[PDB]
């Protein structure tokens, strides 16, 4: 069934490359690569507030 | 003990300086005095009281939040379980503390009252009428240099 | 305090009407008398108080079982883990809850009938040998229609 009226579908996928290693990426067709990425340190553990109020 | 609203009734307003204290009848002065060590003790041990449910509770950060998809429902209950597994014990040992140590607290004024009431009744002897209301007529109504010195509890014969 | 089972050791059967009140030898009915606000006042707060343990326990909904596949070991303890906690919190809470308040309970009849011994000596003074019982020798042993104003604490002289 379509959705955003689409019939196709695009499954979305993540890892987080660990300092130093290599993430190797191969393929023969249907790949969205990937082209910006993120460096990040994760700190100690939080989580989401959903809400209206001003910051 | 059955001093407050048991045979000393009301209360009094004017005594704007303290919680515990005299009025006297003589000759003079009809003011009232504050017992400062019979209050600043009382202060000392109830800010002591108050500031100790407050601070007792340390508690570390913690972001409650879970979100669980929908092939994770046991997860989400679970959790759910957990938050309302607390709320029901901090809400009851709370509704009752607070129910507890408040009765706890007006007691405090009992045992301090009766104590000073019976700091100047086991002093002063067969020197007054033991009026039932919490009050003392006096033989030899003294004047403002020795009721301020009752205060201290000292007399003579 | 000293009054229940110190210094008047045993108590008495004949009360069908209340739990505090008194016993008077003197020329008439030699019967006991219910103190209708030491006692309604009493059952007054002590309903109060268990209506407060039963009822300040609001629970919401709750299915406590979670069903775990045998790949879900570690859920399965971890959930196990949190119903021993709660059963060991409320389990331990409760029956010191009860012990205590139990004590706090007895006190509370020691306080009223002190009060209520100490509502007659502190008002009849002089007109009575005060024997250690808990019972005093009228000096003019009052019919009915002065014993009966005593309930109320009324006197002359």
């Amino acid at each position: 069934p379509k959705v955003r009226d689409q019939s196709g579908r695009m499954n979305y996928y993540w890892t987080l490359l660990e300092p130093g290693d290599t993430i190797i990426f191969e393929a023969t067709g249907n790949l969205i690569a990937p082209w910006y990425a993120f460096a990040l340190s994760r700190g100690p553990g939080s989580g989401i507030i959903t809400s209206n109020a001003p910051l | 003990f059955g001093a407050i609203a048991g045979f000393i009734e009301g209360g009094w307003t004017g005594m704007m300086d303290g919680w515990y204290g005299y009025h006297h009848q003589n000759e003079q002065g009809s003011g009232y005095a504050a017992d400062q060590k019979s209050t600043q003790n009382a202060i000392n041990g109830i800010t002591n009281k108050v500031n100790s449910v407050i601070e007792k509770m340390n508690t570390q950060f913690t972001a409650v939040g879970k979100e669980f998809n929908k092939l994770e429902k046991r997860m989400e209950n679970l959790n759910k379980k957990v938050d309302d597994g607390f709320m029901d014990i901090w809400t009851y040992n709370a509704e009752l503390l607070v129910l507890l140590e408040n009765e706890r607290t007006l007691d405090f004024h009992d045992s301090n009252v009766k104590n000073l009431y019976e700091k100047v009744k086991n002093q002063l002897r067969n020197n007054a009428k033991e009026l039932g209301n919490g009050c003392f007529e006096f033989y030899h109504k003294c004047d403002n240099e020795c009721m301020e010195s009752v205060k201290n509890g000292t007399y003579d014969y």
